[PDB]
């Protein structure tokens, strides 16, 4: 049993299984809720003269690297695809909303088709899963890949959009031609994009294909299990939030100068932080800063969640924590 | 520990780090956490001495202790002591910072794996780790190991002065320096014949020897101590107990943090003036000092100085706790101090 | 018996002659220099640059004056509100000359002041009865603190605190007539009530118990809460007063139709205080 | 009824309520009636001052103060000390009235429809003054939220219109605060500042940055100290050095109001940063600057200054005893030591000679929001030592047992030994 502030860990029953998958298709959709939402409000208060790392647009700029209404630079020419992609998102938002009170209250209680009916230590059930799951974000690298090579994104060294050769291999040894957060060539971005894409589709296949090995059995300790699952899960979006926020502030071919402003510089007081480098008015930051520390501070507040469940789902509870503290006065 | 007589002491929360003395897997999680607190602490010093560097200030004048001994290194630094590209740093903080979350998760790993002691735990192989307070067969592989890495971690050295090139203040400029080899030479360090004086070393060539010579001392001493039992004289002399061997190991790092505090107000050489600044002076009033040897007027002090007094005090202090754990550990309780004013007498083991 | 405890049953402990306890820890030695102080510079004192204007003021036994017109002089008005310790001063003889000794003998008096009513509810949880004597004694303890540390923090230094001295204190009450009209002030009417009423109220009591002595309750409750709440009234109104809130003005109320001012008493009060101001502020 | 009258419960009518103190589902409610009262009274004085504001004169001259703490925070204000519109002011009028509405109904509904002790209800809310834990535990979750307001209110002056900066160049102006202070000797040279005029203790604070910081710091122990408090139990020095019942916490409350009202006192009339000058009118030191510098312009147009006791140029007369007063008409006007007489020959902008005269007339007839402030809050606060007093006597007797009287057959006095 458990309290009403910690109401969804009722959801890690068995008992009531698919109402847990409705709430994980809500939360999509809330979250593909916010990309529309957030962009209107954006299109109500972006000025077109101004330059766009001012104001408070977040996800603009980020369309704005897409292409999606740039010319020759410095370039605003329509708003109307910004709506465009919002309301796309928030229109895909009720059709999830739907899936999600389809299984919360119309659909089965507890899966257990069957054939999406796991257990929580089902390795072949989650290795499939994982297969599947991996297949699409393969596909989702490879669809970019394929914008690249038709649409073509903004490039800040030929000052306009354009269209497009795997040292992969070096990048990854981070040789003094590559630190990879620091790239500045489009068509090491779109081989880059092609080789994930290509790589995730491949363990996709292998994991539907290919049941969890007695070798990497023995590492997994304890992570066939629900808080474990979720551990490294959220270890592994902790990870890439700090990379994201490392490449935000640092690398500009990505994140252009014009939506973004200059690059961030890396300070230290108690804790890290990054300073914007840019003549801005005093009480405004480019959208860069607040993209690059909101981020990073997220993802370090995501590393001690994972360490909160990890040790939750080792032999750890942290309620025995003050009783300690009782005993020793 | 020592638990004099009566087994089963209770300790309270102050001293209460001796409970696991006997708990062979949290013993590991200690020490790993303990690793990690150390490298932890050299890449995020890193980073934080990175925010406020001024190229103006002289190096030493800031209140550094990583950027110098980076830039001692190789590392980013140009003729003249120049601090060109502040990157390297960047990347070295990093690296130290990645280990340290490595050592932390091992850290937890052992808290939380198994059984408290090493010798339950059903891995079958784990229980090859099992120690024990009395047999020195087994901490004298585990010595072995440990001179291994030591070893190795000065060939690293060594590979990365002929090769990288090291900074070479009467050079003047980041070069490689070919290892040397003479043990003439060598052993007349040892001796401090009036030529050569060890904390007065010159040339880097004989630093390099030096270090070669390390490494290859302390790779046969790992390889002899796996292979080899201690010999009986060493199980008369010294006493077989945890507290016994961190006394003795305590002796010989009060002995090293004195040697590395005076090599470091002293020596030239290994300790660049541009990076560290001037040398020291060893001064005596009531407690030896280190005095600047420049005016502290708008210049606060150098690097070298906070190094050299820091360490003095580590290494007497780290003196200081291997006397009592050596008094411990050979059975002598402090208790009986009380009974001073009394007749009766402040003696036993 | 440990020798902490042995301390804190001798200090806490209903047989000494006089109690001490941990409030008089604090209140014998800051009464002690207090007392000290005050005799020491009463006697004999330089004369106090009041003034701040190079010009002293003379106010010590050997140097002329007798009890009645004798006073400790306010700190000098150049010092402000700044402390002037002994160890933060240029010279002894200087120290004099600015008025240290009325700031050493206030401070340490104000302190001893507020540990003797802490002293006084101690004593009275000691022995075992209901601890609101301190209650009561807190209304004179108000007005210390009001002429002594609230005034001269309204007025921003010292020197207009209240001297120690019997003509001191006239010179003070005149003045701060002059300056705030106090008279007309409800507050000190209020406390000129509760005086007066409290003397009236003592002596019927005094006359009734003594006549038939040859809720009953209720009275004594009301004996000891009448003066003691027109007291507090009354340093209230000295406080608000030294925070520039002046009392009533009812000068130039009437007015002839034609557009004259027929006078009122009001108008021979406003007379007097300008008298009293003109005749002080020195300059202008 | 029963238990509302004096029979049943031993009090009489002027101390009912005390006999709420073990009924705790009312006792509940009359706190929440009383917010509900204290913030009605916000909202209905702001909408008052609102309604009868008048934009030519100043708001010290037009006599308002629940309109100069908006004012201070920058809700609705330019540069100089100018509103630009009364709008927010309705605003947040309106929302305390609202909010007073809320907090009425539910005191009503906890006074007479809800349960009359939560103990029965359930055991969160039911709660008894003796159990040292549970008090511990609702302590700490109020500290929480004062942490979070204070916390509030900092991230308000970075990010949400900043504060109204009267140290901003020509004259005061609205600003966000951009470089906190977080160095920590600047915070023990703060705590560690004399109270006496050598300094001030914390009234002394003359840039935001200081006070951003400071908030900052407030807000982060607030927080970090509730949550030690839900942790961890009372100590057993601490168990044995309070006294445990309802009457102790609220004399350890009234005695701490009573200090936070004399030290509120005292920034109201000594602080002119984070009261501006601007709004509050000046305090007594600008005041009689002012005025000093005021007569010493007209008498340098028409064709007076001294030594410090220090030896610094200070203004001359009684205002020596301002010789340390900093302002930001005057600070422009400054030196190494003291302001020099060049300087005032010819550095002074036009916009400082007419604040100097602007304050000189307003000298705290006229009474300046400070004095209003200052007296009415020293006579609360001078209560409110009476009443801790009043109560820390009574819980510690009555935790004795000796409270209603002293006992005629085993009285204490008699039995101890003769001093003579
Ligand atoms: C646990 C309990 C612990 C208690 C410990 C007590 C330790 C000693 C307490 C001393 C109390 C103050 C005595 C008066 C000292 C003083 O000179 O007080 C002055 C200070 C402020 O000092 C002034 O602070 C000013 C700050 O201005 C500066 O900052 C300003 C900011 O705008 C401006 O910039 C200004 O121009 C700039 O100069 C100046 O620095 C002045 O020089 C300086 O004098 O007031 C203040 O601290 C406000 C608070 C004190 C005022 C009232 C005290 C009343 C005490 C209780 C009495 C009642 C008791 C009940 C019984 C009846
Ligand atoms: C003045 C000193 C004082 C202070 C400041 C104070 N108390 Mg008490 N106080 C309590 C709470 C309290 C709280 C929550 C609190 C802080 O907020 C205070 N107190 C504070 C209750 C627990 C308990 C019961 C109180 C109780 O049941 O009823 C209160 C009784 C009355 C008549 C209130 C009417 C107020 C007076 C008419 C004053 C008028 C002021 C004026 C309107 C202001 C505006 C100006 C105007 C002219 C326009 C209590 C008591 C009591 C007393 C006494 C003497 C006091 N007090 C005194 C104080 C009980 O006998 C009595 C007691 O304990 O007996 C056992
Ligand atoms: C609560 C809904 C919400 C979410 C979760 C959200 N924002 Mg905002 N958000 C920003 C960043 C941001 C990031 C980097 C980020 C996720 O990482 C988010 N936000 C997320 C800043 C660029 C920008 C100011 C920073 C700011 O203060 O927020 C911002 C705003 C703003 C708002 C508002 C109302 C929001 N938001 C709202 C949100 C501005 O006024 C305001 C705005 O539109 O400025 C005109
Ligand atoms: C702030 C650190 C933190 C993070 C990053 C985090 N959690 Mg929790 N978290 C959950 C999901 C979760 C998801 C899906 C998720 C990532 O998307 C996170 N968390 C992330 C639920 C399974 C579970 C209940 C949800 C809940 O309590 O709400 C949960 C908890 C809980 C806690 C605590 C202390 C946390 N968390 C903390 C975090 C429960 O009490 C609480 C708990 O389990 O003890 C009662
Ligand atoms: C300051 C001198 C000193 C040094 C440098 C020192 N110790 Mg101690 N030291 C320990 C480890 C230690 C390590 C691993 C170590 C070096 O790395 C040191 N110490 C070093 C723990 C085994 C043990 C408890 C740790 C603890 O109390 O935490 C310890 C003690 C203790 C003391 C005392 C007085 C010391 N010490 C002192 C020192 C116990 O009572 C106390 C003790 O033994 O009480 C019975
Ligand atoms: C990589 C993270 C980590 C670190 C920092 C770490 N270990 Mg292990 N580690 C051991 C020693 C060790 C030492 C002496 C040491 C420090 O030098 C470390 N470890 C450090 C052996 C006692 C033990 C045998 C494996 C072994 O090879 O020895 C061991 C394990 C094990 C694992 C795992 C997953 C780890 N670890 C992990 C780590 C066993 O399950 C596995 C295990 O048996 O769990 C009970
Ligand atoms: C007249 C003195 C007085 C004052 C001013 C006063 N109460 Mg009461 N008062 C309450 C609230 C209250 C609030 C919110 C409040 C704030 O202004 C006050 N009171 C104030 C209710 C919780 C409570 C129910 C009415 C109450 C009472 C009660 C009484 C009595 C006699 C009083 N009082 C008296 C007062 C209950 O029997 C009676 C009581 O305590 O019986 C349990
Ligand atoms: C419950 C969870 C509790 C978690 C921990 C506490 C969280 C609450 C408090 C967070 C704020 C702490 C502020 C410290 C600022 C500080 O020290 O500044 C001062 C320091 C140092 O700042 C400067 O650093 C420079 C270094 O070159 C300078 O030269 C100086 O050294 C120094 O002044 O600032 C920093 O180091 C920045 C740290 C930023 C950390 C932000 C964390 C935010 C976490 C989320 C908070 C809630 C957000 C809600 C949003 C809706
Ligand atoms: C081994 C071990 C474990 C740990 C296991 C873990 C957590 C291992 C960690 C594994 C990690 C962190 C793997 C990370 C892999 C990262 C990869 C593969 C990065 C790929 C990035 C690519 C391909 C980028 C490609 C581009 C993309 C971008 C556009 C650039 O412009 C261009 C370019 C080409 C660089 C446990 C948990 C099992 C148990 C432990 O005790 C021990
Ligand atoms: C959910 C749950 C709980 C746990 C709850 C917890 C502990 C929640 C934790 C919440 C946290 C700590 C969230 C952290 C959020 C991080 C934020 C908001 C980041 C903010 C960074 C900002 C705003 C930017 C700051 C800048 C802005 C500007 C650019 C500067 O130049 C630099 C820089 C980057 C610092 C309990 C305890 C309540 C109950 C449990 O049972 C369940
Ligand atoms: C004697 C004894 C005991 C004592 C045992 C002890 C503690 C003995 C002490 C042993 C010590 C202090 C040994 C120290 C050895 C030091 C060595 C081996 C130094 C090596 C340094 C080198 C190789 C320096 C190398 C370079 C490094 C540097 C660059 C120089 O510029 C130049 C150059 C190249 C020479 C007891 C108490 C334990 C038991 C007793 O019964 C018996
Ligand atoms: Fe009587």
């Amino acid at each position: 049993e458990y309290p009403w502030y910690s109401g969804n860990s009722r959801l890690e029953d068995p008992a009531v299984q698919g109402k847990w998958l409705a709430a994980h298709i809500a939360q999509i959709a809330l979250i593909v809720f916010w990309v529309g939402l957030n962009t209107f409000s954006e299109n109500q208060a972006f000025d077109t003269s101004l330059p766009m790392f001012d104001q408070g647009l977040v996800l603009i700029p980020h369309l704005a690297a897409l292409g999606f209404g740039v010319g020759s630079g410095g370039v605003v020419t329509n708003t109307f695809v910004f709506t465009q992609i919002g309301a796309i998102h928030m229109v895909s938002s009720f059709v999830l909303f739907g899936g999600a009170y389809f299984h919360a209250k119309i659909g089965p209680s507890v899966l257990a088709t069957d054939q999406f009916a796991f257990s929580w230590d089902d390795p072949k059930k989650l290795g499939y899963i994982l297969g599947h799951h991996l297949v699409l974000i393969g596909t989702g690298a490879l669809l970019f890949v394929l914008w690249i090579k038709f649409h073509g994104i903004y490039d800040p060294t030929i000052g306009e959009v354009r269209t497009v050769g795997d040292v992969v291999l070096k990048y990854g040894w981070f040789t003094p031609g590559y630190n990879c957060f620091f790239v500045d060539n489009l068509e090491d971005l779109a081989s880059g994009h092609l080789f994930i894409g290509l790589v995730d589709i491949a363990g996709g296949i292998f994991h539907i294909n290919v049941a969890p090995l007695p070798w990497s059995k023995v590492v997994n300790k304890y992570t066939y299990s629900p808080d474990g699952l979720l551990g490294t899960a959220i270890g592994g979006l902790a990870l890439m939030g700090f990379i994201s926020a490392y490449f935000c502030a640092v690398n500009t071919l990505v994140y252009p100068v014009e939506f973004f402003g200059p690059a961030l510089e890396v300070k230290f007081g108690i804790a890290p932080y990054f300073k914007d480098t840019a003549d801005l008015a005093d009480g405004f930051y480019t959208s860069r800063a607040w993209l690059a520390n909101i981020t990073y501070y997220l993802a370090f507040y995501m590393l001690q969640g994972h360490l909160y469940h990890t040790l939750k789902a080792m032999g750890f509870k942290f309620e025995d924590i003050p009783a300690v503290i009782a005993r020793d006065t | 520990m020592q638990t004099y007589g009566n087994q089963n002491v209770e300790y309270g929360w102050w001293s209460g780090n001796s409970r696991f003395t006997d708990f062979s897997a949290q013993f590991l999680a200690a020490h790993i956490g303990q690793i990690a607190s150390m490298t932890f602490f050299a890449g995020s010093i890193t980073l934080f001495e990175l925010s406020r560097y001024n190229p103006d200030i002289p190096l030493y004048a800031q209140g550094f202790v990583c950027l110098p001994q980076l830039s001692r290194v190789g590392f980013g630094v140009g003729a003249g002591g120049a601090v060109v590209d502040t990157y390297p740093f960047f990347a070295v903080g990093m690296i130290h910072l990645f280990a340290a979350a490595v050592f932390g998760s091992g850290a937890i790993f052992h808290i939380l794996t198994g059984p408290k002691v090493l010798a339950d735990s059903d891995s079958a192989a784990s229980q090859r780790f099992h120690f024990e307070w009395d047999d020195f067969e087994t901490q004298g592989r585990i010595l072995g190991h440990h001179l291994l890495f030591l070893g190795s971690g000065a060939l690293l050295f060594v590979v990365w002065a002929a090769t990288h090139g090291i900074y070479d203040p009467n050079v003047g400029e980041v070069r490689a320096v070919s290892p040397g080899f003479d043990i003439v030479r060598i052993f007349k360090y040892g001796w401090a014949t009036p030529g050569f004086n060890p904390f007065f070393v010159d040339n880097l060539e004989d630093v390099m020897g030096g270090h070669l010579f390390i490494a290859l001392i302390d790779i046969a001493g790992g390889i002899y101590h796996i292979l080899v039992k201690p010999w009986p004289y060493t199980e008369r002399i010294f006493t077989k107990s945890g507290e016994a061997l961190l006394g003795y190991a305590l002796g010989g790092l009060g002995l090293m943090g004195l040697v590395a505090a005076y090599f470091c107000s002293v020596n030239d050489v290994v300790f660049p003036v541009e990076f560290f600044g001037p040398v020291l002076q060893p001064n005596l009033g009531f407690l030896p000092n280190f005095a600047d040897t420049l005016d502290v007027s708008a210049s606060g002090h150098t690097s070298r100085f906070w190094i050299a007094n820091f360490h003095y005090f580590w290494g007497f202090y780290c003196i200081q706790g291997h006397l009592f754990h050596a008094l411990r550990a050979s059975g002598f309780d402090f208790r009986v101090l009380t009974k001073f004013f009394t007749t009766e007498t402040v003696e036993l083991g | 018996a440990s020798a902490w405890e042995r301390f804190c049953s001798f200090i806490t402990s209903t047989n000494n002659r006089l109690y001490i306890g941990w409030f008089g820890v604090l209140m014998i030695p800051t009464l002690l220099t207090a007392v000290t102080c005050f005799v020491i510079a009463f006697i004999g004192a330089p004369p106090v640059d009041i003034d701040g204007i190079r010009e002293p003021v003379a106010g010590s036994l050997l140097y002329g004056n007798n009890i009645i017109t004798g006073a400790v002089v306010p700190s000098s008005n150049a010092i402000g509100l700044h402390l002037y310790p002994i160890w933060e001063a240029a010279s002894l003889d200087e120290w004099l000359y600015n008025g240290g000794p009325y700031q050493l003998i206030i401070f340490h008096y104000m302190i001893g002041c507020i540990c003797y009513l802490g002293r006084q509810w101690e004593y009275s949880y000691r022995l075992g009865m209901r601890p609101w004597i301190c209650v009561a004694y807190s209304a004179p303890l108000a007005a210390t603190y009001s002429v002594f540390l609230i005034y001269p923090l309204g007025q921003g230094s010292f020197s207009d605190g209240m001297p120690l001295g019997i003509s001191g204190t006239f010179n003070f009450m005149f003045v701060f007539q002059a300056e705030h009209n106090i008279l007309m002030h409800p507050f000190h009417m209020f406390g000129v009530a509760g005086v007066l009423g409290g003397s009236l109220f003592a002596a019927m009591h005094g006359s009734l118990v003594s006549s038939t002595l040859v809720n009953s309750r209720s009275l004594h409750f009301f004996l000891g809460a009448w003066p003691v709440v027109c007291i507090w009234l009354t340093a209230m109104g000295i406080s608000t007063m030294a925070f520039n809130l002046n009392g009533f003005n009812f000068n130039h109320s009437i007015v002839d139709s034609q557009g004259n001012v027929v006078n009122t008493w009001a108008d021979v009060l406003n007379r007097a205080n300008l008298g009293f101001e003109v005749m002080h502020e020195r300059n202008a | 009824a029963a238990g509302y009258d004096r029979a049943t419960t031993g009090y009489g009518w002027w101390a009912g309520n005390a006999r709420l103190t073990d009924l705790s589902g009312q006792l509940t409610g009359a706190h929440i009636a009383h917010a509900g009262m204290i913030t009605f009274w916000a909202g209905a004085m702001t909408l008052f001052e609102v309604s009868h504001f008048i934009p030519e004169k100043p708001m010290y001259e037009q006599g308002s103060i629940l309109l100069a703490h908006l004012a201070a925070e920058g809700f609705g204000v330019g540069p100089g000390g100018e509103v630009i519109s009364t709008y927010p002011y309705f605003v947040i009028g309106a929302i305390h009235l609202i909010a007073s509405a809320v907090l009425g109904f539910g005191g009503l509904y906890h006074t007479f429809r809800g349960p009359a002790k939560f103990e029965d209800y359930s055991d969160w809310w039911g709660y008894d003054w003796e159990d040292k834990e549970k008090m511990m535990q609702i302590l700490g979750i109020h500290l929480i939220f004062l942490g979070i307001g204070a916390l509030a209110f900092a991230a308000k002056a970075m990010f949400f219109g900043g504060l109204y900066d009267p140290w901003a160049p020509g004259g005061g102006n609205v600003r966000l605060i951009t470089n906190p202070t977080w160095n920590l000797g600047t915070f023990l040279g703060y705590i560690t500042r004399s109270p006496w005029g050598e300094g001030g203790w914390i009234v002394s604070v003359n840039n935001l940055e200081d006070v951003v910081g400071g908030h900052l710091l407030v807000g982060v122990h607030y927080i970090f100290g509730g949550v030690f408090h839900i942790l961890v139990k009372p100590w057993g020095w601490v168990r044995r050095a309070y006294v445990w019942s309802g009457e102790a916490y609220l004399s350890y409350s009234l005695g701490a109001l009573y200090m936070c009202g004399m030290i509120a006192v005292g920034y109201v009339w000594f602080n002119n940063t984070v009261y501006p000058s601007e709004f509050y009118g000046p305090t007594a030191a600008e005041a009689s600057q002012a005025q000093a510098m005021t007569f010493l312009i007209r008498d340098q147009r028409l064709g007076y200054l001294m030594r410090s006791p220090s030896g610094e140029i200070i203004f001359g007369g009684e205002t020596m005893r301002f010789w340390d007063f900093r302002g930001p008409w005057l600070e422009p006007l400054r030196g190494p030591n003291g302001l020099d007489l060049n300087k005032l020959r010819n550095d002074i902008q036009p916009w400082q000679a007419r604040r100097a005269a602007e304050y000189m007339t307003h000298a705290p007839n006229y009474v300046s929001p400070r004095s209003w402030l200052s007296t009415s809050h020293f006579c609360l606060a001078f209560f409110f030592f009476v009443g801790h007093i009043w109560h820390s006597g009574r819980a510690r007797a009555a935790a004795a047992g000796f409270e209603k009287g002293i006992e005629r057959k085993t009285e204490y006095a008699l039995s101890l030994p003769d001093i003579d």
